[PDB]
């Protein structure tokens, strides 16, 4: 699309030779190569463990519909690798009932941290602050919940499954079984910081393309030696809304944001099932619920009709009623 | 049947007989007279459900021997059987923390959900019709079609348990699962 | 009170209605004709707030809940005790939020600004004016707004989405949802590197735009480069809010089924049906 | 980069045969499909 | 045996007492440039008091 | 249940996802995708 | 006609040929597979006349009264 | 033969099989430990008569149920 | 004909041939393994007069 | 035909022909593993003429 | 790229290659036609 | 053997041993934990022939 | 790239390895097909 | 990279070691096949 | 890097320690054989 500054409109350049002193350097800053993606011990390992869970969903998937290669790709958003059967609780389960899910969970997970080692690893290499291994492990954090609060409420049966639409079917009955997951208030504090990391990177993106004629995009030169872009921007928003960041503390609130979405969202998690069991009565409790006129009133007698029962096992048998 | 069609459940010459001239089972007859026995079960006993709306054999037939909706058995855990030998949907707690009373998994959740997806089509109603979706297991909250859907339930496991499931000897091979 | 460079930048010029009358400033805060404007819009629409609470049940913030009115009001400015007063709190928000986004293009021509930051707003505004204008009016009622309550709004999300069996099958949901989860990654990549270059471990020289597109190349595989990164935040975020707009405009006007059933076009292409 | 009109002569006598080909082939196909089982 | 007391609450309000630390911290670290401010009757500080202004330590090179 | 008692293969479904017969198996309606819902029969070969 | 690969580049129509022809023949066999009248891997051996057929029209009053299938 | 480590850096290599033998070797033992005849943890003192023979049906195992009581 | 190689970079193609061919076979065998009356793995010792057959049109 | 060496770096196709060989391998196994009549680690000690055949019983 | 030296000579073994796979394939077929014929 | 020192900086090479070890010896301690037989702080004082055992098979 | 006696000394092993691997598969099937024949 | 004593000398124990661990699995599949065989 | 006599120095550690740690595990092994045999 048009842009409004010319600087890739048109007369894009070419290093032919490369930079770093399009085209790419094969060096070292530092002890760190700089021509390859790096992957190192970690990033290999990572890939192997990550491939093999990947391999096992896909697999699953694919057997649940007695392989047919047609139907793999139809019902593709459809199909999942299913957690363990309830009465297992924690135990092992059978390899076709949710064996294989804990399997290509392990997989998953052990690819996961080998890849925050991998980021860890390079982080230091480039000579860079920690920054970007701790944004990752609050990622991490929150995914790790969907493993201990599971452990902690004592069934691997109330694992996500792995599936397109089935992790959203989990996704909306965690939500009904532990009374509605709007009133969980790090549920609502986890939007909160969701919603202002949207806010912030419309804010930020726009103010510094709206300087960018001026270079505000050289953002480490503009923190380092302020140049006008910076002070303008500074202006706007003090000028706006009575108060202002500076070029390098903006992306500070960016990063907390963006952590502390997942951070909250995890507490949220590990809090659900454990502390409370009914987020709705505890917004009750804690005087969250606004009041609605009565929609129906029972009568004592139907106060016992319509007590329900908790739900049980299937049938594990076809009954005949010839008598 | 159609209009004028007696000879769907009758021998024509011999309306007292529920038997062909060749001694086979006028089976048709057979069902009719049960299906005469639920409906009024169905008007008599479950007015919490039909009130004075009640049925007539055309609610289900609609002019057609075979109504909408059938089903027979499959899978275990398929959901229709709460119509028939299952009971109790429920996993919410009605309380704050955690307890032994309820241990519900979030499978059963998702059962529940299946479950109450298929009687939202079947009315095409949403989830809001029966429910303030801000807490499902709320009553009081709920429009009171809550209550008639309750009972709508509970006649449904009476018609299938005692009357629809053991026609099974009567029919022909060709109507069974 | 002045941040130590400020003076010099406070000129006149770039309001686009008023001209100098009130091209001024009230502390930190630029006024200008749409500030005035917006602190009108923003008083009566807050005391209007603070009157549906002194109305209601209770003073309690949370539960605090100023409802739209019934639907058979349709077009109607209902009652004011019967969600009339939902009905004018709604036109002090339109004209406050109009405002603010005039008054930053007002600021941004005084500093010599692209108008970036009033166009990515707009987007905000284009969700508001598309959950309380234009889906209530394609609907023909007012009542199908959302109400102002800080959990009592949440209760109404919850109903709109089961009104449709199961949301998260909308397909708009699905893209909207996208943007805002790789948005929040984004922002935490970026607000990473910056932070990571600027401040180096102890006894080590401060990092270059060098060092944080090789790590960046290192993360994604390719170099999105320093202009880059802020269109790609402007854009996941922007587009968060346009496809949100789009997802909850569609459900309802357009889409009256459950959304899964939505999918029964992807079932049925030739090549498979 | 480009073609000559010699070359392009060349060339499309071969496209031709294999269009050709392609096409009997296509044909004693469809005509062994319809003698199994017609869709008319 | 606290009834209203129960643990979500006891973690919200640890989450609380967090984040306004945070947003003091982050509203220091938004100080170092242009501050203090000025204005007739002299300087200010604004509220929280500005962390210092950073200088930063270039890369050599001869 | 005090027992469990195994369906016949027949009856038990290829896919453990636990809304598929409301949100798919409603709608899709295939007959090759339909047959695939189960596993197909299975016999000792002694017994053929 | 040769001429025409003056115009147009032939490295750029074969492959554009050769990927155009490619996925027709895919889909018309899938459309086919999905057929229950050319369903060939499973029916394939069945004869002309044993092959399904797509209903008719109703070719009658088009308000026939049934009787049951025999006990 | 031993040219192929003139043609791939064993540095490289050796991780790669390290990495491959981990993984296969952990995906054996977690299949074994989820089958019947191998659950050696909970079923390994019993005799090669007495371990389970068929048991291949894929729900041996009720799918829904309530979690175990909680205590 | 040869001057097709000319036209066309012959490590390209080559490749391009081999993955294609690869994923068509793949998609053969698993059509097939689906079907009732290929899933060999199952039926494969059946004789040929036993093996599944799909439905006809109904009898008159 | 060792000139193909000279076509290809043997270092790219190595590469290759060892990953599809390893991923076809585990495809084939997880195949047989998830059917009934070669689900071995469960059932491998059944002799042949009781080992899993995908027919129906007669007999209707 | 290729001269056409290069060209001719590849041409002889890619030939000869396709129809050597054909050859094969046929044979699987009949065998798998032997075996349980699809018409 | 002592030359793999040379191939790999002993720096790393016993920091990623000190790790997977751990990694390991912690699933390993939770699959017993986890297991019935195995539930030590639970059940650690039964005596062998009282600690549970999975089901022998019936065979059927 | 590689020389072209360096190329025929390379494919020597890759033949080799090939049918090694050959080798073991057709004991590996032939083992399978007396324990459990899939025809 | 590498020489060719180098690798020579490295394949020496890349060999010997493989076969070792080799060795040492026969060993181990022998215990399983006695404790509970799997055909 | 090490040097040569350096990694020979290394290596006699490695070796003690990886040493030291099997005996640790037979023990703990051989008490928990005792305790609850898993065979
Ligand atoms: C939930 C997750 C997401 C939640 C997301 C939440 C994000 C929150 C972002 C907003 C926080 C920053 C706001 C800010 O710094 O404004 C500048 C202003 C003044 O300081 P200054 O700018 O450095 O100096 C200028 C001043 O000294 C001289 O200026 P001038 O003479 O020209 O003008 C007159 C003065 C008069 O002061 C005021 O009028 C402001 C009084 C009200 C401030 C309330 C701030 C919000 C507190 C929120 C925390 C909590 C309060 C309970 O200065 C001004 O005119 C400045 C006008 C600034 C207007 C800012 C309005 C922001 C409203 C934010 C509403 C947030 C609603 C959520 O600062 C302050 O007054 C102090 C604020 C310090 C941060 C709050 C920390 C609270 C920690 C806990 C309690 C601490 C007790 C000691
Ligand atoms: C009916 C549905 C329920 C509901 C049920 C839930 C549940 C259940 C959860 C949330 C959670 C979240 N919900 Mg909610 N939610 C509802 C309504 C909403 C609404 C709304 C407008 O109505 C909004 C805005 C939100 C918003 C949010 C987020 C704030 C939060 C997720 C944070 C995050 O970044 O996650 C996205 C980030 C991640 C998942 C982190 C992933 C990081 C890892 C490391 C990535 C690994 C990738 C790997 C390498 C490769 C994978 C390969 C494949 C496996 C093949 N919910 C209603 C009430 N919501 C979560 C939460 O925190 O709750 C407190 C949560 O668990
Ligand atoms: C480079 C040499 C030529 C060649 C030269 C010859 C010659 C010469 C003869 C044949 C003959 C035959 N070839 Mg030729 N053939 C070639 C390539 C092929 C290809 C192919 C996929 O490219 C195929 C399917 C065939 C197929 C055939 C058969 C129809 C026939 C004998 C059986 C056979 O297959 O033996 C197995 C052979 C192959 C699979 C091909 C590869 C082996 C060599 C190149 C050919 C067999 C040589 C034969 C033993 C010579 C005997 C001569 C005596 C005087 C009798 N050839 C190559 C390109 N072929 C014979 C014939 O016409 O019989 C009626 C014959 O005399
Ligand atoms: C602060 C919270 C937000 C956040 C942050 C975040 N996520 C992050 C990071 C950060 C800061 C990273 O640095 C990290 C990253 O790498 O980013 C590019 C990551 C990441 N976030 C990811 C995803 C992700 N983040 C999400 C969310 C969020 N991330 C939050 C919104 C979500 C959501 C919303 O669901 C997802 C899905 C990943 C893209 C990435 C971590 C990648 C990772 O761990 O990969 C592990 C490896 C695999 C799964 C294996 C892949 C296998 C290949 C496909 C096989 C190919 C063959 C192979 C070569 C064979 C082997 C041969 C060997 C010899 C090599
Ligand atoms: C592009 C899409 C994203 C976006 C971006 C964005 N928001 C922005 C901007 C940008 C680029 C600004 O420049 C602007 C700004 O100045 O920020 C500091 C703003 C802004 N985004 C805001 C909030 C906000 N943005 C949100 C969302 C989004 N912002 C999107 C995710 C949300 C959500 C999802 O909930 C909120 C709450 C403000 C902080 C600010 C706009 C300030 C403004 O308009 O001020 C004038 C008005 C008032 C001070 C008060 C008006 C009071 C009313 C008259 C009465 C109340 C009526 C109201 C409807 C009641 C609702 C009650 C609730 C409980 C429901
Ligand atoms: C087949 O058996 C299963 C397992 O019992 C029945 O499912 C039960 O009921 C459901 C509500 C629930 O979902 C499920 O968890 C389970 O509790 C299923 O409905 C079928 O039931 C018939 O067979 C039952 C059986 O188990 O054999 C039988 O039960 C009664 O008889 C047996 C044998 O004497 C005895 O063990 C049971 O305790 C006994 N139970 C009761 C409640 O009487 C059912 O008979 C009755 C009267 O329930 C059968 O039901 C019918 C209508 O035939
Ligand atoms: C069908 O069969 C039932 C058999 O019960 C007949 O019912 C009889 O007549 C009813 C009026 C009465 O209520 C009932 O108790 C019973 O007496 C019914 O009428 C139909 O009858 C025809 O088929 C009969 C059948 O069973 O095959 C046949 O009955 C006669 O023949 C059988 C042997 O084939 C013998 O067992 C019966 O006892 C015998 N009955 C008599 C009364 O002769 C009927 O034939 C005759 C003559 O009645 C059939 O009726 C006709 C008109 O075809
Ligand atoms: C469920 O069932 C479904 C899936 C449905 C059924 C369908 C299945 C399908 C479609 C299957 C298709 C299979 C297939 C298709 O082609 C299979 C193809 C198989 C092939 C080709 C195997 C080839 C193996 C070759 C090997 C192992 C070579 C090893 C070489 C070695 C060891 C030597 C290395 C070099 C050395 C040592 C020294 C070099 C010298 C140097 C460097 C010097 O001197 O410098
Ligand atoms: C799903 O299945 C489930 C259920 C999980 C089951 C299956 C499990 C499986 C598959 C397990 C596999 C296990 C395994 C595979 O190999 C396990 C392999 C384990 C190994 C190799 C352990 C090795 C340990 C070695 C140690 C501790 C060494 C310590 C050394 C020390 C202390 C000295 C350091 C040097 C010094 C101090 C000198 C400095 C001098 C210097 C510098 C100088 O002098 O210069
Ligand atoms: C031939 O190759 C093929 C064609 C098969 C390759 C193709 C594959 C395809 C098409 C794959 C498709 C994959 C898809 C679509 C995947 C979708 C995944 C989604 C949407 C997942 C969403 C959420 C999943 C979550 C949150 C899972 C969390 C699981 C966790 C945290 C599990 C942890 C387990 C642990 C830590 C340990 C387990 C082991 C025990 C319990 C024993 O402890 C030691
Ligand atoms: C070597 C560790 C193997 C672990 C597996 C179990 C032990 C099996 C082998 C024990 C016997 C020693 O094994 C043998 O060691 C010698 C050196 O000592 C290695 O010898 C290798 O390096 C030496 C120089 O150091 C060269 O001269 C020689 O040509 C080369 O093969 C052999 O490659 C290996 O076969
Ligand atoms: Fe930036």
């Amino acid at each position: 699309m048009l842009e409004y500054q010319n600087l890739f409109t048109r007369v894009q350049v070419r290093t032919v030779p490369e930079p770093g002193i399009f085209s790419y350097l094969a060096g070292k800053f530092g002890d760190a190569q700089i021509g390859p993606i790096y992957l190192g011990w970690a990033g290999v390992l990572s890939l192997i463990f990550g491939f093999i869970a990947i391999e096992i969903i896909g697999l699953n998937m694919w057997a649940s519909v007695g392989w047919d290669p047609v139907e793999f790709i139809r019902q593709l958003p459809w199909l999942a690798l299913e957690p363990p059967p309830p009465q297992y609780g924690l135990r092992v389960p059978p390899l076709n009932q949710g064996g294989w899910y804990l399997m290509a969970g392990f997989f998953l997970t052990v690819s996961i941290i080998l890849w925050w080692i991998r980021i860890y690893r390079r982080a230091r290499a480039l000579q860079m602050g920690s920054h970007l291994p701790w944004a990752f492990a609050s990622a991490i954090f929150l995914y790790s919940t969907f493993f201990f609060q599971p452990l902690l409420v004592g069934s691997w049966s109330e694992m996500v499954p792995f599936g397109i639409f089935p992790h959203l079917d989990w996704t909306s009955a965690f939500s009904i079984r532990y009374g509605n997951l709007y009133y969980n208030p790090f549920h609502a504090l986890s939007i909160a910081f969701l919603y202002g990391s949207a806010v912030l990177f419309a804010m930020h993106g726009a103010t510094i393309l709206a300087v960018a004629r001026m270079g505000g995009e050289r953002e480490i030169e503009q923190i380092t030696d302020r140049g006008t872009a910076a002070e303008r921007s500074m202006l706007f928003w003090r000028w706006c809304m009575g108060f202002n960041a500076t070029m390098e503390s903006i992306h500070r609130w960016a990063w907390w944001f963006a952590v502390l979405t997942t951070f909250t969202g995890g507490i949220g998690i590990l809090l659900t099932g454990t502390v409370v069991d009914n987020w709705y009565l505890w917004g009750v409790k804690h005087g969250l619920v606004a009041p609605y006129p009565a929609q129906n009133q029972l009568t004592p007698e139907q106060q016992d009709l319509l007590r329900g029962r908790y739900q049980g096992t299937a049938p594990d048998s076809f009954p005949s009623y010839v008598v | 049947a159609g209009t004028g069609n007696c000879a769907y459940c009758h021998n024509v010459a011999a309306f007292q007989d529920d038997t062909l001239p060749n001694g086979k089972p006028l089976y048709t007859k057979i069902v009719a007279r049960r299906m005469l026995q639920m409906t009024r079960n169905i008007n008599g006993n479950y007015s919490q459900h039909v009130k004075n709306t009640g049925v007539t054999c055309y609610t289900c037939h609609m002019g057609k021997p075979l109504p909408n909706g059938l089903w027979f058995y499959s899978s275990q855990t398929d959901y229709l059987r709460h119509y028939l030998d299952r009971d109790g949907a429920r996993v919410i707690t009605q309380g704050v923390a955690p307890s032994n009373a309820n241990r519900s998994s979030t499978k059963q959740a998702e059962w529940t959900y299946a479950l109450m997806i298929s009687q939202s089509r079947s009315l095409g109603v949403n989830c809001t019709y029966c429910h303030n979706t801000r807490q499902f297991a709320s009553w009081r909250e709920a429009p009171p079609a809550r209550v008639t859907a309750y009972h709508g339930i509970l006649m449904l496991r009476d018609v299938n348990q005692n009357y629809l499931a053991p026609l099974q000897p009567v029919y022909p091979a060709v109507r069974l699962g | 009170a002045m941040l130590s460079f400020e003076k010099k930048y406070r000129v006149r010029g770039g309001t686009l209605i008023g001209g100098d009358l009130f091209d001024f400033w009230f502390g930190p805060f630029y006024v200008g004709f749409f500030g005035v404007t917006t602190i009108f819009f923003v008083t009566l629409g807050t005391l209007l707030c603070v009157w549906g609470a002194a109305m209601g049940p209770t003073w309690n913030l949370w539960q605090i809940n100023i409802a739209p009115p019934d639907l058979k009001y349709g077009l109607g400015l209902a009652p004011l005790r019967e969600g009339g007063l939902w009905q004018i709190i709604t036109l002090c928000a339109l004209g406050a939020f109009g405002s603010w986004a005039l008054r930053q293009a007002e600021i941004a021509r005084k500093l010599g600004m692209g108008m970036h930051i009033p166009w990515a707003y707009g987007g905000a505004i284009l969700a508001y004016t598309t959950l309380v204008v234009i889906r209530p009016f394609l609907l023909g009622a007012w009542g199908h707004g959302f109400p102002y309550g800080i959990f009592s709004h949440l209760d109404w999300v919850s109903n709109v989405g089961y009104q449709y069996l199961h949301f998260h099958y909308n397909p708009a949901h699905m893209i909207a949802v996208t943007f805002f989860f790789t948005n929040c990654l984004a922002l935490a990549m970026h607000g990473s590197l910056i932070l990571s270059v600027t401040n180096p471990p102890k006894g080590t020289p401060t990092g270059t735009s060098e060092q944080e597109n090789v790590f960046f190349r290192d993360l994604l595989g390719y170099s999105i480069g320093a202009i880059g990164i802020h269109r790609l935040g402007l854009f996941l975020a922007v587009g968060a809010a346009v496809w949100s707009a789009i997802c909850i405009v569609i459900s309802g006007p357009f889409w009256t089924q459950g959304w899964p059933e939505w999918w029964n076009w992807w079932l049925n292409l030739p090549i498979w049906k | 980069g480009g073609m000559t009109e010699e070359e392009a002569r060349r060339f499309h006598g071969y496209m031709v045969t294999g269009t050709l080909g392609y096409v009997v082939v296509a044909s004693v196909a469809h005509f062994l499909a319809w003698s199994w089982r017609p869709w008319f | 045996m606290m009834e209203y007391i129960d643990g979500a609450q006891i973690a919200l309000y640890a989450f609380w007492l967090f984040f306004f630390g945070l947003i003091i911290y982050l509203r220091r670290e938004d100080k170092r440039e242009g501050y203090p401010l000025e204005s007739p009757q002299g300087p200010r500080d604004g509220w929280p008091k500005g962390a210092p202004k950073k200088t930063y330590v270039h890369r050599d090179h001869g | 249940g005090s027992s469990y008692q195994q369906a016949p293969i027949t009856n038990q479904r290829r896919m453990r996802g636990i809304m598929i017969q409301s949100t798919l198996w409603d709608m899709d309606r295939k007959r090759s995708a339909t047959r695939q819902r189960y596993y197909p029969a299975s016999t000792p070969a002694n017994q053929l | 006609m040769h001429r025409i690969w003056l115009m147009y580049d032939p490295r750029r129509v074969m492959v554009a040929l050769v990927g155009f022809l490619a996925v027709l023949a895919l889909v018309i066999h899938f459309v086919l597979l999905s057929s229950q009248r050319y369903s060939w891997i499973e029916n394939g051996t069945l004869g002309a006349d044993q092959a399904p057929v797509g209903a008719s029209a109703p070719a009658a009053a088009a308000e026939m009264s049934p009787l049951p299938p025999g006990r």
